[PDB]
């Protein structure tokens, strides 16, 4: 029986938050709220399921971080024309990965970006 | 040194096109317009403001990017991205459109940042030989 | 338009986000959740 304030969902525990924050720090808040917590995973469909729900139950329609982050980062990006990465100019330096409370889609947000989220850990 | 249309910087020439096409589209017709062609490749600062100087006085649009050759050669949608909770990623449900592995010049940052955007858009680019 | 606030937390709507503020592609795109749809809606916009 998960804590008063969380949800549960095949052995897991799973709550949503209102205060924004951006990647990193909604990923470490979360190893805060509970021991093994981690800002959500969806390592199913169900589980995706149970948290879009969970989430626009709870707050509507918003947006919230996922636990994956850099995603882009260690790509191999490469010239069409063969030339080496060297000189770089991104606007953003790295993208997380965040869902909209209305479906189960994944979506990118830069990471330095705010967002509301949703904890998860195993019970 | 370069066909009529195109312009000269540092040893390559440059050609803006006001087409709109996905970045696929443009690379490979980039690869049509001269021997050795390809999206244009940013390799320093002075590149990159002739780049910007040659897409402000061809493109001007206030809206949609400009096709840069960088992007991710793979097919994935995340690379060597793990859960937080420290899991492999195995079950995903991304948006293509939400992938935005390729990259594009934009008016609002001068043209001289690469903004991440989605492959399948269909905007203006620079070819480069 | 995106301010860099909270303003992505709202759902998307063309005449706030687009026609009393330029938008983006993605911004477009939100809104229909439908790629043709705003391919489409780009062309007639720019
Ligand atoms: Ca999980
Ligand atoms: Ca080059
Ligand atoms: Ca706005
Ligand atoms: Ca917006
Ligand atoms: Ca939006
Ligand atoms: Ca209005
Ligand atoms: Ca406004
Ligand atoms: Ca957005
Ligand atoms: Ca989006
Ligand atoms: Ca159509």
């Amino acid at each position: 029986d998960c804590p008063s304030d969380w949800s549960s969902y095949e052995g897991h525990c799973y709550k949503p938050f209102s205060e924004p924050k951006n990647w990193a720090d909604a990923e470490n808040f979360c190893t805060q709220q509970h021991a093994g917590g981690h800002l959500v995973s969806f390592q199913s469909s169900e589980e995706a399921d149970f948290v879009v729900k969970l989430a626009f139950q709870t707050f509507g329609h918003s947006i919230f971080w996922m636990g994956l982050s850099n995603v882009w980062n260690q790509c191999n990006w490469q010239w069409s024309n063969a030339a080496m990465l060297r000189y770089k100019a991104w606007a953003e330096e790295s993208y997380c990965v965040y869902f909209k409370s209305t479906n189960n889609k994944w979506r990118s947000r830069a990471c330095r970006m705010m967002a509301q989220f949703v904890c998860e850990f195993q019970a | 040194d370069c066909p009529s249309g195109w312009s000269s910087y540092e040893g390559h020439c440059y050609k803006p096109f006001k087409l709109y096409k996905t970045w696929d589209d443009a690379e490979r017709f980039c690869t049509e317009q001269a021997k050795g062609g390809h999206l244009v490749s940013i390799e320093s600062a002075g590149e990159a403001d002739f780049v910007a100087q040659l897409v402000t006085e061809n493109i001007q649009n206030t809206k949609s990017y400009v096709w840069i050759g960088l992007r991710v050669q793979g097919k994935e949608k995340q690379c060597s991205s793990e859960w937080s909770d420290g899991s492999s990623v195995s079950y995903e449900n991304w948006i293509e459109a939400e992938s935005k592995t390729c990259l594009g010049l934009e008016k609002e940052t001068g043209f001289r940042k690469w903004v991440n955007i989605y492959c399948g858009q269909q905007n203006p680019f620079v070819c480069e030989a | 338009y995106n301010s860099g606030k909270l303003e992505e937390f709202v759902r998307g709507n063309l005449e706030r986000e687009c026609k009393e503020e330029k938008c983006s592609f993605e911004e477009a795109r939100e809104v229909f959740e439908n790629t043709e749809k705003t391919t489409e809606f780009w062309k007639q916009y720019v």
